């Protein structure tokens, strides 16, 4: 079949330092902190959504992603590469490859939240479709 | 716990229910001056009564904590902040009266109106016809009719409110323990601070007094350069001895001569400096002017500005009807919220107010990494010469050039050098001695050497000794003519305006030192380096964390007001008034005047 993985990012940004990091951020594979893909072929997004805070400070808000530890680009896995296993996990689990979560507010500080982990045993059985 | 401890909490609430109620003051108060309706004056008000309320009593709920007994130089500035503030300290019935006189005395000034005499259907207001023609006309008797009908029909009307705000701001003031009005405004200068940086409030005075009369030199000079050629433009008017009549002299007021550029200008068939005339050449919209300014900033390594910036800044008059007030303003709206208010024309004028604009919201964007108390600038002539710096370094002729608003042939010779600081003395050493003046009278008036019953007289008698300035037309006591200027109606200091103009040379100096310029700082373009960025952004973002005096320190030499770097700016100009001045009569009369 084909799985898609939605890798989302929330984030509330209020607190004494609005400015100095986000206040609480939430990170999720599909709603849950950990999926195998176990089709023939794969997708995964990267999705941010902020909260509502009644403030135009919002969107100065930047949560992305960086390049990790890995010889994979998180755009890279969607372009029709090959593994035999892989995994995405929120929390770092054993032998991983690691995408850092990094949050700025407009490019002052910039202030590390978490990661995306990938697990991965190299193969021609999954497949990374990008549409 | 220990005390210390235990005002740790009590910090920490504040700085929590704190950043949800100005931001909800802030936004409403935004509503209203973006489009003046009588229920939004009513949100206005209601959310900052929301906002009164919390902060007097948690003032209160902070002198409960003595200041002796904390340690941590963090929890003491944030305590001692609290603590001391609040005209909270008078009956609800004269804290009522005083906001009534004061939001009367606001919207007199915001809606006073002069009415020709011939048509009484036709009717003007400052903010748009009265301030155009007293910046735009030459017709001595149209300038005066401006002149005069401000003062006679709405300052007249500030009189009787101007007294008992008198009475009841000095009450306020002695109940919060200082001496008047007068010395509680002077507190934004105190400093307690560390070892040998302290600074009284009674040494304002001393120390503005010391600075003016080393100014007073340069500023007779000009004086007499342009009345020597105001003559050539009403002449029979103006006595090559006396004051120079108050009408003629580019504001309502004369507060800057800058509008006299036209009439004064050495070298004028040269490239114009007021690049007025090379925007409009080229249709500069406001957008232009904002981004222009923008582009500065991020040259010297400070960050652009933020997308809610761009969203909900009002920067020119709405088209949509509308009205709103025009008074520029730089509105940190807390959470990270950031905006202008600004009916922005195109002119090198509101170029230069951009810059300075857009500087206030820098100092603003670098402070919020403050607890909540501290973030604030150092005094109130930090924040408004950090933007002014800006202006200095945008509107020297080179950078006009590398914007394009010079044409791509120009090149400096001496005699645009002194056009340049002919402009940029109108508006800097102008605004000196007025400055001083306003607020000698009303620190006086208000420690009450000046009773009632000369109100008008000291005015008009320190107007023509200290500023050089003569009243057109006689004015009793009937009139209350300081609060004919905004500042003084909207109950708004005003000695930051020129402790601004010293400092903004000191800093510029320390800069361009930085920037690697030599050669004479009134060619310093601190643009495109970074280094001299990180110099004043590492000052911008200790907001009020340390005294206003160590905040010298780091930047500048140091510890307190100097006017060398300014003296030092205008000195070639200073050298060709001289000449410029051997066969004229240098100072004035204060006896003769137009009537
Ligand atoms: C004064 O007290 C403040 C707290 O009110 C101290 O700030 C803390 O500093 C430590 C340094 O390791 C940080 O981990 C904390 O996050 C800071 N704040 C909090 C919430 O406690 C400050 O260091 C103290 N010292 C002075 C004199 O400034
Ligand atoms: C502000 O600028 C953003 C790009 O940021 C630029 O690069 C970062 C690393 C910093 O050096 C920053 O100061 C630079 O300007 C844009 O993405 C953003 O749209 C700009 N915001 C607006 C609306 O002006
Ligand atoms: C102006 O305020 C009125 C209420 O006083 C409101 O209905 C209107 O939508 C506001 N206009 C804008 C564009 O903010």
């Amino acid at each position: 079949q084909h799985t898609d993985i939605n890798f989302t990012a929330t984030a509330s940004f209020g607190g004494s330092c609005y400015v100095c990091k986000p206040h609480q951020v939430n990170i999720s594979l599909n709603g849950n902190t950990s999926v195998c893909v176990r089709t023939s072929h794969f997708s995964i997004r990267y999705i941010y959504n902020r909260v509502k805070s009644g403030s135009p400070g919002d969107s100065s808000w930047h949560i992305y992603l960086k390049s990790g530890t890995c010889p994979f680009s998180f755009s890279k896995l969607n372009n029709f590469q090959k593994f035999k296993t892989i995994c995405f996990s929120t929390v770092e689990v054993p032998g991983s490859c690691n995408f850092p979560l990094e949050a700025t507010w407009h490019y002052t500080s910039y202030t590390i939240v978490g990661a995306l982990y990938v697990t991965w045993s190299e193969g021609n059985s999954i497949t990374g479709v990008p549409y | 716990s220990t005390t210390e401890d235990l005002a740790k909490t009590f910090l920490e609430k504040f700085n929590s229910e704190a950043e949800e109620l100005s931001h909800q003051s802030s936004l409403a108060s935004w509503s209203y001056n973006t489009n003046i309706t009588d229920e939004n004056v009513q949100k206005m008000n209601e959310a900052g009564a929301r906002w009164s309320a919390f902060y007097e009593e948690q003032c209160k709920l902070a002198k409960t904590y003595p200041l002796e007994e904390i340690q941590n130089l963090t929890v003491k500035r944030q305590l001692q902040a609290l603590q001391q503030s609040g005209s909270s300290v008078l009956s609800a019935d004269k804290s009522k009266r005083l906001n009534e006189i004061l939001n009367t005395m606001s919207t007199i000034y915001s809606t006073g109106k002069v009415c020709n005499p011939s048509n009484p259907q036709e009717c003007l207001l400052l903010e748009p016809g009265l301030d155009a023609i007293m910046e735009n006309s030459k017709d001595y008797n149209q300038r005066l009719w401006a002149w005069e009908g401000w003062r006679s029909e709405v300052g007249k009307q500030l009189r009787p409110l101007y007294e008992e705000y008198v009475v009841l701001k000095n009450e306020m003031a002695r109940a919060n323990n200082y001496e008047d009005y007068g010395d509680y405004w002077r507190g934004d200068y105190e400093a307690e601070g560390p070892s040998g940086y302290d600074y009284s409030r009674d040494q304002l005075i001393e120390d503005v007094e010391r600075t003016f009369a080393e100014i007073k030199p340069l500023y007779e000079h000009l004086h007499a350069y342009v009345r020597a050629k105001l003559m050539d433009t009403y002449p029979s008017h103006i006595n090559p001895t006396g004051c120079l009549p108050a009408h003629l002299l580019g504001d309502m007021w004369g507060r800057f001569w800058t509008n006299l550029y036209s009439l004064t200008v050495p070298f004028g068939q040269k490239p114009n400096i007021d690049v007025t005339d090379a925007m409009v050449d080229q249709s500069w919209d406001a957008k232009r002017i904002f981004e222009e300014a923008e582009k500065f900033f991020v040259s010297v390594g400070l960050p652009n500005m933020t997308q809610g910036f761009w969203e909900n800044s009002m920067l020119t008059e709405p088209g949509d009807g509308r009205k709103v007030v025009c008074h520029p303003t730089a509105w940190d709206l807390g959470k990270g919220d950031f905006r202008i208010k600004m009916c922005t024309k195109v002119t090198m004028d509101d170029f230069l107010t951009a810059h300075h604009e857009m500087g206030h919201i820098q100092y603003d964007m670098a402070y919020a990494v403050q607890p909540y108390l501290l973030r604030n600038g150092a005094n109130e002539g930090f924040h408004e010469a950090v933007g002014e710096i800006m202006s200095l370094s945008a509107a020297t002729p080179n950078h006009l050039k590398a914007i394009g608003l010079l044409p791509p042939d120009f090149y400096e010779d001496s005699e645009t050098e002194i056009n340049f600081l002919l402009k940029q003395a109108l508006t800097i050493v102008g605004t000196l001695p007025f400055t001083y003046m306003l607020e000698k009278w009303r620190w006086m008036v208000f420690k009450g050497e000046i009773p009632k019953e000369e109100w008008m007289k000291k005015w008009w008698e320190m107007k023509r000794e200290i500023v050089g300035v003569v009243e057109p037309v006689p004015h009793d006591e009937t009139y209350c003519d300081p609060a004919a200027l905004f500042h003084v109606a909207n109950d708004y200091s005003f000695i930051r305006y020129y402790t601004r103009t010293i400092y903004q040379f000191q800093f510029q100096e320390a800069l361009c030192q930085t920037a690697k310029h030599e050669g004479p700082l009134h060619k310093c373009d601190i643009s495109n380096s970074t280094e001299a960025g990180q110099k004043l952004l590492q000052m911008l973002s200790l907001g009020k964390s340390e005294p206003w005096t160590l905040a010298l320190e780091r930047i500048v030499g140091v510890k307190n007001m100097d006017v060398r770097p300014l003296l030092n700016y205008f000195e070639p100009l200073f050298t060709w008034l001289k000449d410029q001045n051997k066969n004229s009569f240098v100072g004035w009369s204060t006896n003769w005047s137009p009537y």
